[PDB]
Parts: C-alpha cells; structure tokens; sequence
C-alpha cells in the first residue's frame, strides 16, 4: 500500500490549484480518502472526503465551498481543487484512506505543499554577521550568519561540508515583509576561530543558486 | 460538529515517567454498535501522522505496547507508561462516529529537564544593509529551558515593540534547549536617529531581566 501526492506548488492570490493523491497496491475504488490541511502554525483539520468507487463527497462546514474533490477510477488518482487561494490557503495537504466504522487512517501521503504569494523567485540576499565592535570575547563564541530577501522555500544553511556538524541552531524560516529570511548561530571556540575556517553555505535550490560566503574575523 | 478538547497544551515529562494524556469531547460518541470511534494519532515533526490507537484500546499493528488508551461517554485518555525520545511530537484525537469527523487540538509532548539558562547575544547590521537603504538589528537568545522566556527592545530607555520580529527554534535534540532569535529593521533615517538600541530578555533562572545594549552614537 502507498500514496503518491503531487509536488510542491506554488500559486498567486486568487488563483485554484488541483492536488492529486494517487493510491495503489489496494482497491482504490473501496476506501475513501480523507484529505487534512495543516497549517505551518499548527493544527490538523480534514477538508473532507470522497470515495471513488462511488460518487459520494463530504466536506467540513469550513470547507464548504472552497475545496471541490473529484476521482478518476481509470488512473488509481483522486484530486482536489482548491477555488479562490489566499494566504490562509498556505499548508501542507495530506491525503489518506479511511474506512468508516473500520480500518482507519493507517497510510498516509507524503504531504503536498501549497504556498500562495505573489511573490517571485527571488535569490537570496546572505549578510554575513560579525560580533560587535563593543563586544567581549569569552571563551565560547557563537557565530552568526544571516539569510533575507529569498522565495521560496527551502534553503539549506549549514557549513563547510559539514564542518561543524554539532552546536548549530538554524532557526526556521519567516516571512519579515512579502519575502523568507532566516538565521543561524554556531557555537566555536574563540581559540580556533582565528585558524579554523567555516562558511554559511547558504542554497537556494529553487533559483539554482549554491552561494557560499564566509565571515571574515573582526 | 463533535468539538474535541485536548489538555494540557504542552506535557514536558521526564524520559522514563509515565505521561497521560487527556481528550473530551463536546457529546457522547458512543455508537449503537456497542463501539466509540476515538483514535489517537502522532505526528513528530516533519512527518505525516502516524496512527497509534483505534476504537478507544485496541492498538495499531507495529506500535510498543507502552501506548495505552482507555475511556468512555466524553472522557478518554492515552497513557505511555516508559517515554523515550522517539515519542517526541504532536498527539490529536479522533473521533469517527458522528459526521462530520473532527481532529482534537493536540497536545505537544516534550521532555523535562534541569533549568539551562540563557545565552543571549546581539549583533548590528552590516555595512551592505546601510548601502541598501535600512537597518537589520538582532538579538540572539541560544539554548534557554523553560519556555518561559520573553524579549523587550528599549531604545535609548524607550520601549520599543512594533515591527518585532519574533523567531523560536522547537526543542532541539542534542540538548533538547529552545533558542529565540527576535530581530527587527530600521530605516537609515531612523537608525541613525535614536542614540542608544537595548535587547533585554526576561528568563526564569534569573529573574532580573538580562540586558543586552548597544549604543547608536557608541
Ligand atoms: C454490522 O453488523 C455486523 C454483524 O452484526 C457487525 O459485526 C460485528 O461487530 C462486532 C463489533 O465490532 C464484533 O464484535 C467484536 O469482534 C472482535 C473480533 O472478533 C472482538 O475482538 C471484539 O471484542 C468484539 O467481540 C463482531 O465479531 C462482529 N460480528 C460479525 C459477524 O462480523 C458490525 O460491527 C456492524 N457494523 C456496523 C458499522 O454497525
């Protein structure tokens, strides 16, 4: 058993969108397939449902209205369309079989990702940070190195070929304006930063962009 | 819609001590069958739900038996007797007897331990965000536990929280410490205006708040 969920999607405002959760090794026809939304805050909520041997179709009173769900018994796939996207539009959609009164929830889809924004794909803007001019220096110091100015997700912070695999703390990703930015802080010691060498490498898989730039020591 | 409560938002429980969970539910889910539709779900973070009780007590193939639930009328609960850290996550109710079926608020279990104290820090902006026409402050608050823990910018003694960027890390792994990194942005004009930036932070271990400043005029 396994279901396939489509790939990442990313939509303007007042745009729809169609999911698809694919389902073999089953019979797809016989169980029905209840769709969650889960916001990044928190929270699961089911959309509905909809089983494809027949016709039948149920959607939360929040729902109504704004998620139609639509099978294709040809193809083992069960779609949901999405009318009128907005910003609280933006989750993560799962999709899993149910039987009520019976077998429940036990295999779910990787989850699809659905961010809406007009935004574009913008590069990132890495500002490498140094402590302070008006700073003491201890024997434990912790590095920083900041990321603003990117869309959209994701982007791998980390350091020189995993030069300091331990003591990092990549703080999740937030929009400040209508773009993401991030941070992270590594923590060295104030001998060996002087000598040992490492780099923010900062990715943005979506541009093609693999940018790495170190912070000088002050 | 059966409404379905959760408590206590937030469980930190020690690793070998038993955690019970606690769910209500706005009705009575009995059904005629002679059965209570309640399942208890797990979500760990990055990952779909995982299904772990079903029909009150009867436990899902492939989960340790340390889970246990049990209940009745309105009032069920989920006990883990010996808790370890791959029990870490995110535990929703369910119940699928009356339509629609309806997610409980979730309860986020984490893991207790000693009191770490803060480690705060503050860097200034960069020279390319004063070419770009702005200001980026940021303040860092690394490995600090209990969450109780709160952020307060006084410039130049004056209270300063609109445009607050507020930014926390969950329970990490390693040494399973929360980290804080609010920040905010000034334009030049206003950043070269006020004379004294301050960051203090308000902890548990240390009731005094910690003050971290810098000085615009320096
Ligand atoms: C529709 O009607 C059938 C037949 O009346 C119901 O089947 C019966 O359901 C009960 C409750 O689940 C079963 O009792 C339970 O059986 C399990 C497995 O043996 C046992 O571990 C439990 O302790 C309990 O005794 C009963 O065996 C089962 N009988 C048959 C012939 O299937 C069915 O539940 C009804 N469905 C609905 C939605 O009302």
């Amino acid at each position: 058993v396994q279901l396939q969920q489509s790939g990442a999607e990313v939509m303007k405002p007042g745009a729809s969108v169609k999911i698809s959760c694919k389902g073999t090794g089953y019979t797809f026809s016989s169980y029905w397939i209840e769709w969650v939304k889960q916001r990044p805050g928190h929270g699961l909520e089911r959309i509905g449902e909809i089983l494809p041997g027949s016709g039948s179709t149920n959607y939360n009173e929040k729902f109504r209205g704004k998620a139609t769900f639509t099978a294709d018994k040809s193809s083992k796939t069960a779609y949901m369309q999405l009318s009128s996207l907005t910003s609280e539009d933006s989750a993560v959609y799962y999709c899993a079989r149910y039987l009520p009164y019976y077998y429940a929830m036990d295999y779910w889809g990787q989850g699809t990702s659905v961010t809406v924004s007009s935004a574009k794909t913008t590069p990132p803007s890495v500002y490498p940070l140094a402590p302070g001019s008006a700073a003491q220096t201890n024997s434990m110091v912790t590095l920083g190195c900041l990321v603003k100015g990117y869309f959209p997700e994701p982007v791998t912070v980390t350091w020189n070929s995993g030069s300091l695999s331990s003591g990092v703390h990549t703080f999740p990703a937030v929009l400040q304006s209508d773009l993401y930015t991030l941070s992270s802080s590594v923590t060295v010691p104030s001998s060996t930063w002087p000598s040992e060498t490492v780099t923010c490498n900062v990715a943005h898989p979506a541009s093609s962009t693999k940018v790495d730039k170190k912070i000088v020591p002050r | 819609d059966v409404l379905m409560t959760q408590t206590p938002l937030s469980l930190p429980v020690s690793l070998g001590d038993q955690a019970s969970i606690s769910c209500r539910s706005s009705q009575s889910i009995v059904h005629s069958n002679g059965n209570t539709y309640l399942e208890w779900y797990l979500q760990k973070p990055g990952q779909s739900p995982k299904l772990l009780i079903y029909k009150v007590s009867n436990r899902f193939s492939g989960v340790p038996d340390r889970f246990s639930g049990s209940g009745s009328g309105t009032d069920f609960t989920l006990k883990i007797s010996r808790v370890e850290a791959e029990d870490l996550g995110v535990y929703y109710c369910f119940q699928g007897s009356h339509v629609p079926w309806t997610f409980g608020g979730g309860t986020k279990l984490e893991i207790k331990r000693a009191d770490a104290a803060p480690t705060v820090s503050i860097f200034p902006p960069s020279s390319e965000q004063l070419t770009s026409g702005g200001a980026s402050v940021v303040c860092f608050l690394n490995n600090f536990y209990p969450k109780d823990i709160n952020v307060k910018w006084k410039i130049d003694g004056s209270e300063r929280q609109n445009g607050v960027l507020n930014s926390w890390t969950d329970q990490d792994s390693k040494d399973s410490t929360y980290s804080m990194s609010s920040t905010l942005t000034l334009t030049k004009d206003e950043y070269e205006r006020h004379n004294s930036y301050t960051c203090e932070a308000t902890h548990k271990t240390s009731t005094s708040p910690i003050v971290k400043s810098f000085n615009r005029n320096e």
